[PDB]
């Protein structure tokens, strides 16, 4: 299903408060930068250090 | 009341009739499930 915004807000907020390890369901338990992608939005755009 | 030996007093009752219906009917969240239940509307379950 479809989690609303605020699910994963607090669900990274958890992730913070508790740990960043002890959670690997890597499903849906935490949203990931390639989620973000979509027709006109690129998440890993070319950066000159 | 005090000879019968299948007599309790009547809060250790209600005591176990809340233990029964609080494993008959919890609800199974994580933490991060259960904080946006706050904010959810409710009353309109029935008719949404």
């Amino acid at each position: 299903a479809r989690a609303p915004l605020l699910d994963y807000i607090y669900r990274v907020l958890h992730c913070c408060v508790c740990g960043s390890s002890t959670y690997t369901q890597q499903s849906h338990y935490i949203l990931t930068l390639a989620d973000l992608s979509s027709t006109d939005y690129d998440p890993f755009l070319p950066l000159a250090n | 009341r005090l000879e019968s030996d299948s007599y309790s007093p009547p809060h250790v009752r209600r005591k176990q009739k809340i233990t029964d219906i609080v494993n008959k009917y919890r609800n199974k969240q994580l933490e991060p499930e259960f904080y946006t239940s706050l904010f959810q509307e409710v009353g309109l379950k029935n008719c949404s």
